[PDB]
């Protein structure tokens, strides 16, 4: 699957 | 699991050390297949613990495909700090699982014997691979879901297994797969980044914060973009593009070492737009000739416990090609394009040639690296600017 990202 | 490269060392891999994958210590100096094909594969599906069946999804079936939707929405991937959680569309979910040549044995489904609770996912894709110098016929493995009650009960590996016990059975024996999570062993690390359309939202929901050195005013101005796209003859793709898109994607794609390599019936699938799914503009010029074109898809999130903000909608740089206008400009207008849709935010991974314009036009870098991994196949790593492939 893909990846969840944030800021930082 | 490990995201880190770091905590990644100090790891033993009980399953992935059974799997014709390269160790993550070593480095790979060859180019071929870890282990040769099977000639015979077993014909019965891996055992599943006790109270469980497996069960092939026919997304067809509107409650089907409701239940997967549902399944993922609940327990699918999740930020770091359990803040957000990947909010993947049914129809979405029919454009990723069913291009051509689906199978529906491909999409692995797990239920509960009693209540017909569906508690397990995985799926595969067919998909032409170019890897280096070698083209191959390959899988897409993604939508890898365990349920949340039955977490670190060993059914990860199962559904693994399964699916490539499926595969095996097409005569396919190589895969591709992302994944935020480091394992035996990357092919090349990709890392997302982030451009803000809406500034308030991502801040009041902390999807981020302020510069200390910064206010909530000043964030917003220079956040501001244009209300229309500059580029002249940018407009939708249409059935009468698809050809040329074909045509520029093929052409694209050969200057990276890991890429699709599309039918055109492929290029309609995976570009023709659909509201909510998939956008796709094409620069027609002075001439009447298609020469460059933009894409994003759509993949919006959960902002888990929030009383207020539900929802976080989210765009995903695709694949966009240039030959006549300047890169920086094809993604000025996806940013203008994409404010004007209700976006809040734009993520692009930094990888094909995104760096030259990913601090230029304001994107801020994420926390998660995206690991790319080939399965049965060993071939020098390589940096991110050479990875020429998207996932959903
Ligand atoms: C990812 C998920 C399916 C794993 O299930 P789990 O119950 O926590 O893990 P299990 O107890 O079943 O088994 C652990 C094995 O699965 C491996 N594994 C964990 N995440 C993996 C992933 N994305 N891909 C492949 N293998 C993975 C582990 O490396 C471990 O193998 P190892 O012993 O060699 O290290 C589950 O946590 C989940 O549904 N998470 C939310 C969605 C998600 O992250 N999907 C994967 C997207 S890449
Ligand atoms: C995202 O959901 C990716 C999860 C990837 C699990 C790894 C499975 C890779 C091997 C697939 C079978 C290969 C068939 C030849
Ligand atoms: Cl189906």
């Amino acid at each position: 699957g893909n990846c969840f990202s944030k800021r930082r | 699991p490990a995201k880190t490269m770091e905590e990644a060392s100090k790891r033993s891999y009980q399953f992935w050390d059974t799997q014709p994958v390269p160790k993550l210590g070593e480095v790979v100096n060859t180019h071929g297949p870890v282990e040769p094909d099977k000639d015979n594969i077993r014909q019965e599906p891996y055992t599943l613990p006790q109270g469980f069946t497996w069960d092939a999804l026919d997304l067809g079936d509107r409650g089907v495909l409701k239940e997967l939707y549902t399944l993922l929405n609940e327990n699918y991937v999740e930020d770091d700090d359990n803040m957000f959680r990947f909010d993947y569309s049914p129809e979405f979910l029919l454009w990723a699982l069913r291009p051509p040549g689906w199978l529906p044995q491909w999409h692995c489904g797990v239920r509960v014997v009693s209540s017909r609770k569906l508690v397990g996912f995985i799926s595969a894709i067919p998909a032409n691979i170019h890897i280096y110098d070698t083209e191959k016929k390959m899988v897409e493995i993604n939508f890898l879901c365990v349920h949340k009650k039955l977490r670190s009960k060993r059914v990860a590996p199962v559904l693994i297994r399964e699916i490539t016990r499926r595969v095996h059975l097409e005569g396919i024996f190589q895969a591709v797969y992302t994944a935020g999570v480091v394992l035996p062993k990357p092919v090349g690390t990709c890392r997302y980044w982030h451009r803000s359309l809406n500034p308030r939202k991502l801040i009041e929901v902390k999807f981020s914060h302020l510069s200390r050195n910064m206010t909530m005013q000043r964030t917003m101005k220079l956040y501001r973009l244009p209300e229309t796209p500059k580029t002249a003859g940018l407009r939708p793709m249409e059935t009468k593009d698809i050809p040329v898109v074909h045509q520029l994607l093929t052409r694209y794609l050969k200057q990276f070492h890991l890429t699709p390599v599309m039918s055109q019936e492929e290029v309609e699938h995976w570009f023709y737009p659909q509201e909510n799914i998939i956008d796709t503009f094409v620069v027609e010029n002075a001439n009447g000739e298609v020469t460059d074109f933009l894409s994003f898809y759509t993949l919006p999130s959960t902002i888990m416990n929030h009383p207020t903000h539900k929802s976080l909608k989210a765009a995903y740089s695709f694949y966009n090609v240039h030959t006549q206008t300047p890169l920086l400009d094809l993604m000025s207008d996806a940013l203008v394009l994409a404010k004007m849709k209700g976006f809040d935010v734009f993520n692009a991974l930094d990888l094909m040639e995104n760096k030259t314009f990913l601090e230029k036009l304001k994107f801020g870098i994420g926390d998660g690296n995206l690991q790319y991994y080939l399965y049965n196949w060993k071939c020098p790593s390589m940096g991110a600017e050479k990875v020429g492939l998207v996932l959903q």
